[PDB]
């Protein structure tokens, strides 16, 4: 298919005409990436109890 | 012929793709397979019906892959000199791939067989272990897998000397050959004294002949769908790849079992 | 001929500080743990 | 005589022989050459197979010309190996008695 | 290349004559300073020559630079300096000290 | 939007969804290393209460994440993908639907780590998961098949995208390029997939032997059954020490570049440098139990692996002194890929350094299984590869993105981490020569000093990861104007010393290899018509 | 039966996608479609009782 | 015998075999000092006096003389650090002639000890098991992570068979200042010996991940003369 | 010097020992059907494996033999 050119078409997400700001999409990407270990030592400390 | 007319074309040999759903289907199915084998596996799942779905949606999605490859290669035009190249190179690649996943199987069983253990008895095959002797039904598989190459041989042969009966008969007798074979092995592991719990003996005999095993029903599928396309004018007298691959794999599944054969059968008794 | 001054000169000069200079880069670059240890109570000061 | 001596020397003279018989065929078959490479390779390793085969089954034609020679071996010489363990723990009992 | 200095010479002044440009004499000239030796100075002198049939002064400028910059000493400076000063002065260029002077 | 990159295929794309993925994982393992070293900062238990199985999961979840999940997609998924088709003038790789689903196995891998973290109790067994720990009597639950099945599925993504790349490179060069005149990045790939497609089938069929023998009831490595786990150790390794080599041949090309082009002088002996990494490829193979030295080997088999570890210093001394001379007599352009390869210079030999101690099994005994050795495969890891994939970003992201970044914030990160590593890892050297045990939640109370400054360097590392993180928004946003404004170096060579400014704006670029020619985002056809080359 | 020339004419002029161009390729691509989606959806739905430990029944 | 705090070397040796390793390890870290230096201060002094260069030697690309060098004299230098490393490697596997043998059996978090030679007037194989002491029940001096309840005592001027092995999975019988380092795997036995010079305590751990209580698998060798050795021997 | 123990063997000279003891111990209670009782040098033996083997394969054995499951000829 052709696809288009240009300097921000080559990123699968959006970053200049947006209705929210892209830094929610940009921090919020990578604090995900950063809290899944904290998800997994939550539970598995539930589990056992410590909470 | 002039320049208007060979910019209507691509300049250079190889396949551009259009985009296409069955990589990250096959991704999904392979997800649903390793996550319902891992809770079937201990018990948070009731019954099989998930890995079986998991199993039939996998296969049927590679089958719509290669449906998707045939239609490239035979109503498209896709498929150039450059690109059969790179084909058959991507399917070396693979069977070496293939012939050292069992040289890691004979690594194990050599690992066990080269000094055995105590627990075994200082032994190989170990005590109370009735071997599968190699003079009665592996000495008929080990025939009729040099024979099935042999007529897989003549089939090519007559595929590109415009042959056509000579040629599908010749891949008929092969591909029932292949399931003879299959069968045969069938019936060894059903009458067969050890199990595959039966020690370490079973775990390395069922682990290096079933993978052989699982490789010779896909030889049986891809000689059948060979069958398909040669009746149905698919492969032609030049340009027959998918063939040419399928021979290959035969004359290498070939070898890995006359090697299984003599390790696992002759020496290894 | 040899024009000019001394070849051993001429890169003596030029060879000299970058001596110390290199001491002093690896010293901090290796022996930065000796200025944890000294402030550290394990010295007994 | 020699029959022993080089059989036990079994599975790595048919090995052999099969690299032989593949590695031997492959001038064979190329030398007459229209066939692409891969198509020689499969006819060689084609014939070669059936060599060693063949050979194979001789090979267990000698595995019983042979062992007429002596009787019930995979025992017999466990017997060597624990009959002079046996008085090599009969070298150690005596001069530790008598040391 | 198992080349002499003397074949330096005569390779960079026929290198020198056949320039056409000023892409070519700073070409020339940036491969012919990009050895282990400083040039002779016939070539150099073939560079300021070459320099002057393109009608650019401030490469005439940057030889005297580029030869500062390779020469081991003051002294090699000055000896350059030395015999090739009635060509400099005949072109007319300045040095770049006496130009910018700190 | 769909077809464009859920139906990819195009390696152009697939390339930066594995950059996507791959520094997405990259936070992950540096969060659960956070984790590790906050733990470990200070006798006692810290942070989990108690809880050593949720230490040793968060261990097995660095590691992999870390190697299988941000080094092996960023350079080889990433770096590759783009890079060895428009170095070689390929149009795209062949077979691009395998190279799609090669990156889409990869979050189904994650996925099932991540739950085979939320299960049970996670699989804690280390990143090498020896039975009989790892069996079913010692880990009861689904959380090793789990672990078993991510691995299954790299290790997918990772033979697809090898057969890809030894093909696309075998098969689609442009019309002057013969395989010597290939560059070092493409050797570099090349022989990273030849190490893949034969390293990656004995560790399948070690770990299938593993799955099998917790759910199948059957015994490869059971000893009340006839198996033995070092059999394991041996199938196991024989990936693990190609799989290292393959994390770093591609950094030794990055590098090979970066060095080179700002040097502004080409490689010393670029073919000494292809038969140098072939010679540390094929040499890989036959040194894999120096990780065994210990298990009980012969004096003689120890004796051959000292000497087969000890000769592969000379290829790498080989390269590393030909980077050295391909930096001598250069015009050193101080950015930040020149200042990544330099660190990556001397702190990869001080790795190897270590490595060649470790070569000597005599010598082993004093350190194995203890912090020395993290000391070495952290330098040569968190220094030679991620300094190399630091610099492969620096070096191409202004060229495939289209944005410059922030020079001075770029080389404030580049100091931070430089300070941060060495702060973390070479006190290691000093723990594991006294004694320190390796895969502890706790310690004697006499290893705490060194415990203590290697746990505040980590706070150092992290925080330039969320500067890397802010430099990475500053070029997504405001990479258009660190062009017009003086915050971003706009050519990666200066002029020549005779080249005058308007002599220099008719070649801008002058690179020995296609990807600095093209256009800034570069097109979707590339290569219409097929690059050329005397 | 040699129909390999009538299948090149339609798809080469052909809009729809490659899997859509012949016409069989409603019988398949339909009922796949619902098969993936609870072949896909159904183990995410048991994630939540392996997390908490809840084995299903089977007595 | 013991980490200290804020240590950087060895700990002290008691064996021959640790006094090898340790001038083993000082003779590579001499060749490995040398390296460095010479690497250091090319990589010093090339960045300090060509990133002032505006010229670069864009045809330096052979080197011939020179290359032949640098690839044989890593070679020479590799040879001179395996000639003593091969010596101690073929010295320190010979187990000839030892006075004592002592099992060592890893099970899940404790070590199990077995003197075995019925040297006794008992006559009977000695065993116990040694726990770490628990943090809450430390008596005041102890060292944590490393005290145990009950000790291994070993006689010095002593050559001693260390036969190691497992019972469930696998763990590592390590003391770094006597210098041994032996894993201890479920299906086999290993040896090591040692002879110690010196009496006093030595620490070591299990060098192995076993699980979830790694941490807490501590070895504790007293090591004293002959008589004080026999008269603990007589009860246990 | 009270003190004396198994000395090294030429069959088995290397670090891993396994066939030490359990060809010792399979050595000993080979003895006692083909030597019998109060035989002076199967103590040999007997030192060998009850020295360098552990009480839970010793046991394990012994208990294998009463079975009919010990891997060994030993009747
Ligand atoms: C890829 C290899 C890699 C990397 C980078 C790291 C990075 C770090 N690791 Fe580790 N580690 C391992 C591989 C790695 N590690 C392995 C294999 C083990 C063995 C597990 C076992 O024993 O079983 C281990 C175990 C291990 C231990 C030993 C603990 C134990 O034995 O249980 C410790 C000690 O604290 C540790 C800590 C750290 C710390 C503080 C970092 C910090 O350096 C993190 C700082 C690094 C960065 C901030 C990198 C930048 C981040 C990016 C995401 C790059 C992005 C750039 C682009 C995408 C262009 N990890
Ligand atoms: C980035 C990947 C990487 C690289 C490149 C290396 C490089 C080397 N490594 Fe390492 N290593 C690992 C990753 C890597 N390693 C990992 C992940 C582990 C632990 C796995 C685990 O246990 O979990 C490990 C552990 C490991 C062990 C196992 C020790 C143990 O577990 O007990 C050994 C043993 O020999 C070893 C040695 C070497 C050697 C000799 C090199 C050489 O290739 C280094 C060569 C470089 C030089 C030698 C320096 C430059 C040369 C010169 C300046 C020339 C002059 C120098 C000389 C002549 C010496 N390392
Ligand atoms: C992927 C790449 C890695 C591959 C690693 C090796 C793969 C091994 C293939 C297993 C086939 C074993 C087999 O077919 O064994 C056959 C056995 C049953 O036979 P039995 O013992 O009941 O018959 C003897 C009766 N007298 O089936 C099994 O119980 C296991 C089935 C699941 C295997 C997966
Ligand atoms: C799972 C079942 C595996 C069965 C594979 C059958 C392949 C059918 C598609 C086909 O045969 O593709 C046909 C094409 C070429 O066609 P052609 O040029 O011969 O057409 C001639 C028109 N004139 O061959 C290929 O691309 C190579 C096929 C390799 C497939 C390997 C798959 C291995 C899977 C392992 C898991
Ligand atoms: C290379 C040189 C490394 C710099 C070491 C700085 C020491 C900081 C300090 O000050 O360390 C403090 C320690 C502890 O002091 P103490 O217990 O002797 O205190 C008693 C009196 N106050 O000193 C030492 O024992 C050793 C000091 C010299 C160390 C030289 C040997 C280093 C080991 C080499 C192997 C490790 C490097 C591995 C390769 C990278
Ligand atoms: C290069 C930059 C290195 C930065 C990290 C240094 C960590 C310092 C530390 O960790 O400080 C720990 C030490 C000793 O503390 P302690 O053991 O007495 O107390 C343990 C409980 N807190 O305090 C100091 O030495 C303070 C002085 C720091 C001097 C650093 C000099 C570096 C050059
Ligand atoms: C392991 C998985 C099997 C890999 C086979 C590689 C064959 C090499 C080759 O020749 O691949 C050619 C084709 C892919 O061709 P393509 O559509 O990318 O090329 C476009 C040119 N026509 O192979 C396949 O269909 C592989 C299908 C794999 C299905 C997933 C199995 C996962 C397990
Ligand atoms: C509190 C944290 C540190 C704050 C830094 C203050 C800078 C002061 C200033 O305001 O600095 C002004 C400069 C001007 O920028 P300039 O270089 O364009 O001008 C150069 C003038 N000659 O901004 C900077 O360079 C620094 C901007 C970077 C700030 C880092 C942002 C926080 C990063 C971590 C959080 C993101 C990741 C978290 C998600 C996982
Ligand atoms: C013991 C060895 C340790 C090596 C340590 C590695 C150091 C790496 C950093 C320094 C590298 C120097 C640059 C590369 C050499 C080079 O520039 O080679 C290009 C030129 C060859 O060109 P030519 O024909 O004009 O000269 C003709 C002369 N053969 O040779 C040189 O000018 C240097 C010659 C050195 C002679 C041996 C010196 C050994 C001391
Ligand atoms: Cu026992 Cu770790
Ligand atoms: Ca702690
Ligand atoms: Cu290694
Ligand atoms: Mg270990």
């Amino acid at each position: 298919v052709h696809f288009k050119d240009g300097v921000y078409e080559n990123i699968p997400f959006k970053v200049k005409g947006r209705k929210t700001p892209y830094a929610l999409s940009h921090f919020g990407f990578f604090a995900i990436g950063f809290a899944v270990p904290f998800v997994a030592c939550y539970v598995q400390l539930k589990k056992s109890g410590a909470f | 012929m002039t320049h208007l007319e060979r910019s209507r074309h691509q300049q250079h040999p190889f396949h551009m793709v259009m985009p296409s759903p069955w990589p990250i289907v096959v991704s999904f199915a392979l997800l649903s397979l390793a996550l319902s084998t891992a809770l079937t596996m201990h018990g948070y799942i009731g019954n099989m019906n998930m890995v079986y779905l998991a199993l039939f949606v996998l296969l049927t999605s590679s089958i719509l892959w290669f449906r998707d490859i045939v239609a490239e290669a035979t109503y498209l035009g896709d498929h150039t000199m450059a690109v059969r190249k790179g084909i058959n190179l991507g399917f070396l690649m693979f069977v070496l791939s293939e012939v050292l996943i069992f040289a890691g199987l004979f690594w194990a069983y050599f690992h066990s067989a080269m000094s055995p253990d105590v627990t075994l008895g200082a032994c190989w095959p170990p005590v109370g272990i009735e071997a599968v002797q190699p003079t009665e039904l592996p000495l008929l598989n080990t025939i009729i897998l040099l024979s099935s190459g042999a007529t897989v041989t003549y089939s090519h042969h007559a595929l590109i000397a415009g042959n056509r009966n000579k040629a599908l008969s010749g891949l008929l007798i092969t591909f029932w050959l292949i399931v003879i074979f299959v069968t045969c092995q069938y019936i060894e592991y059903t009458n067969a004294a050890f199990t595959i719990s039966d020690g370490v003996y079973g775990s390395v005999f069922y682990a290096g002949t079933g993978l052989h095993f699982l490789h010779m029903v896909m030889l049986a599928a891809m000689l059948g769908v060979n069958y398909w396309r040669m009746r149905n004018y698919h492969l032609t007298a030049g340009h027959h790849v998918g063939y040419e691959t399928t021979i290959i794999y035969t004359h290498v599944l070939d070898v890995i079992w006359l090697f299984l054969y003599v390790v696992f059968y002759w020496w290894g008794v | 001929g040899r024009i000019g001054e001394s070849w051993v000169i001429t890169e003596g000069r030029r060879l000299i500080p970058e001596i110390f200079q290199w001491s002093a880069v690896l010293s901090v670059c290796l022996g930065w743990p000796g200025a944890v240890y000294f402030f550290s109570k394990a010295r007994k000061a | 005589k020699f029959v022993e001596g080089l059989s036990n020397n079994k599975y790595k003279i048919i090995t052999g022989a099969w690299a032989a018989s593949l590695y031997g065929s492959w001038v064979i078959v190329n030398k007459d050459p229209i066939m692409t490479k891969a198509q020689k390779i499969v006819q060689a390793r084609m014939y070669a197979q059936f060599i060693t085969v063949g050979l194979l089954l001789a090979s267990v034609g000698l595995s019983m010309y042979e062992n007429k020679l002596h009787p019930n071996k995979q025992k017999v010489n466990e017997m060597r190996r624990w009959e002079n363990a046996l008085r090599v723990a009969e070298e150690e009992e005596r001069l530790e008695k008598e040391g | 290349d198992e080349e002499t200095f003397e074949e330096f010479t005569a390779r960079y002044e026929k290198e020198f004559d056949e320039a056409y440009d000023l892409f070519e004499v700073q070409r020339v000239l940036n491969n012919c300073f990009s050895y282990d030796l400083v040039p002779a100075p016939a070539v150099i002198e073939k560079a300021l020559r070459a320099a002057r049939r393109v009608n650019d002064l401030p490469t005439a400028i940057r030889v005297f630079e580029a030869l500062k910059y390779k020469v081991e000493n003051e002294d090699q400076y000055k000896a350059y300096l030395d015999e090739l000063k009635d060509v400099r002065q005949e072109l007319g260029v300045p040095l770049k000290e006496e130009l910018f002077p700190s | 939007m769909v077809q464009r990159w859920l139906y990819s295929t195009n390696a152009k794309d697939i390339a930066v969804l594995y950059f996507m993925l791959a520094i997405f994982s990259g936070m992950a393992g540096t969060a659960m290393s956070l984790i590790i070293r906050l733990e470990l900062a200070a006798p006692g238990s810290q942070y989990l209460h108690g809880n050593s199985q949720l230490f040793n999961v968060l261990v097995v979840g660095h590691a992999v994440l870390m190697i299988f999940f941000l080094v092996m997609p960023a350079l080889i998924g990433g770096f590759g993908n783009y890079l060895l088709p428009l170095m070689i003038g390929a149009t795209d790789t062949a077979f691009p639907r395998i190279n799609n689903i090669a990156f889409w196995v990869l979050p189904m891998g994650l996925v099932c780590l991540v739950t085979s973290t939320l299960v049970e109790s996670g699989a804690g067994t280390g990143w090498t998961v020896y039975p009989p720990l790892s069996s079913i009597q010692a880990h009861s639950g689904p959380s090793v098949d789990l672990a078993i099945f991510a691995l299954h599925l790299t290790s997918i993504s990772s033979l697809l995208g090898a057969i890809n790349f030894i093909v696309t490179t075998l098969n689609m060069r442009t019309n002057g390029m013969t395989m010597h005149k290939l560059p070092l990045f493409v050797w570099s790939i090349f022989i990273t997939a030849f190490l893949l497609l034969l390293s990656l089938p004995v560790l399948s069929a070690g770990i299938t032997m593993l799955l099998l023998d917790r759910n199948f009831n059957t015994s490869f490595f059971e000893v009340s059954g006839g198996g033995d786990p070092i059999l394991y150790e041996h199938l196991f390794w024989f990936f693990g020490h190609p799989e290292v080599y393959i994390l770093i041949i591609p950094g030794f090309g990055i590098i090979s570049h970066v060095v080179s082009t700002y040097s502004k002088k080409p490689v010393f002996g670029e073919i000494s440098m292809v038969y140098a990494m072939a010679s540390i490829g094929l040499l890989g193979f036959l040194v894999w139990s120096h990780h065994m030295y210990i298990v009980g080997l012969d004096a003689d088999t120890r004796a051959y692996f000292t000497s087969a570890t000890m000769i592969i210093a000379i290829p790498t001394g080989i390269k590393i002194f030909s980077w050295l001379a391909t930096i001598h007599g250069g015009s050193i352009r101080l950015a930040t890929p020149m200042l990544y390869a330099i660190a990556f210079l001397f702190l990869f030999t001080m790795g190897g350094l270590t490595g060649v101690a470790l070569a000597n099994a005599s010598l082993d005994v004093a350190f194995h299984d203890t912090y020395y050795v993290v000391g070495h495969f952290h330098y040569v890891l968190s220094m030679g590869a991620i300094f190399s994939l630091f610099a492969g970003y620096y070096y191409w992201s202004p060229q495939i993105l289209g944005l410059n970044y922030n020079e001075k914030l770029a080389q404030i990160q580049f100091w931070l981490i430089f300070i941060g590593a060495n702060v973390i890892f070479f006190p290691m050297h000093f723990l594991g020569i006294n004694g320190m045990p390796r895969r502890i939640p706790d310690y004697p109370d006499a290893f705490a000093g060194w415990n203590y400054v290697a746990s505040i360097g980590s706070f150092i590392a992290t925080l330039s990861l969320f500067l890397f993180i802010y430099i990475l928004y500053d070029q997504l946003v405001n990479g258009l104007n660190n062009k017009v404004n003086n915050k971003s170096v706009i050519y990666n060579k200066a002029p020549d010393f005779v080249e005058s400014n308007t002599i220099f704006n008719l070649n801008t670029v002058k690179s020995s290899s296609i990807e600095f020619l093209l256009t800034s985002p570069p097109a979707v056809h590339s290569f219409n018509t097929p690059a050329v080359q005397s | 039966a040699n129909k390999v020339i009538q299948l090149q004419k339609i798809f080469q002029s052909s809009t729809k996608p490659l899997w859509w161009r012949h016409p069989r390729s409603a019988l398949y691509l339909y009922p796949f479609y619902a098969i993936f989606a609870v072949a896909v959806v159904t183990p995410l739905l048991y994630i939540p009782n392996a997390i908490r430990g809840i084995k299903a029944k089977k007595a | 015998d013991v980490p200290t705090p804020y240590a950087c070397y060895f700990q002290d040796s008691a064996t021959p075999n640790q006094e090898g390793i340790l001038e083993l390890h000082d003779n590579i870290m001499f060749y490995l000092l040398v390296i460095l230096g010479l690497v250091s201060w090319m990589l010093y002094t090339i960045v300090m006096t060509y990133s002032k260069n505006p010229i670069a030697y864009k045809y330096i690309k052979h080197g011939q003389t020179i290359e032949v060098i640098w690839t044989i004299f890593p070679a020479v230098i590799l040879l001179i650090i395996a000639f003593p490393s091969f010596i101690l490697l073929y010295l320190c596997d010979e187990v000839i002639s030892p006075a004592m043998t002592i099992k060592a059996i890893g099970y899940q978090w404790y070590w199990k000890y077995e003197y075995s030679d019925f040297i006794n007037d008992s006559g009977e194989t000695v065993e116990f098991e040694s726990y770490v002491i628990p943090d809450e029940l430390l008596e005041e001096g102890q060292l944590r992570l490393l005290d145990t309840d009950t000790s291994m005592v070993v006689p010095v001027d002593t050559h001693i068979r260390f036969v190691v092995t497992a019972a469930d999975v696998i763990h590592d019988f390590a003391i770094p200042s006597l210098g041994i380092k032996v894993d201890a795997t479920p299906g086999r036995l290993n040896q090591v010996s040692a002879l110690i010079q010196r009496e006093g305590v030595f620490y070591g751990a299990c060098s192995e991940l076993c699980g979830t209580g790694h941490a807490n698998m501590p070895i504790k060798i007293e090591a004293v003369s002959l008589p004080k050795f026999l008269e603990w021997l007589n009860e246990q | 010097s009270p003190l004396h123990t198994v000395g090294f063997d030429a069959r088995f000279p290397q670090q891993n020992q396994t066939k030490h003891c359990w060809q010792s111990y399979v050595d000993y209670h080979k003895c006692v059907n083909m030597k019998g009782e109060d035989f002076a040098p199967c103590k040999v033996f007997w030192k060998t494996y009850n020295a360098l083997c552990p009480l839970d394969w010793i046991e394990k054995w012994d208990d294998q033999r009463e079975k009919g499951i010990f891997a060994g000829d030993i009747n």
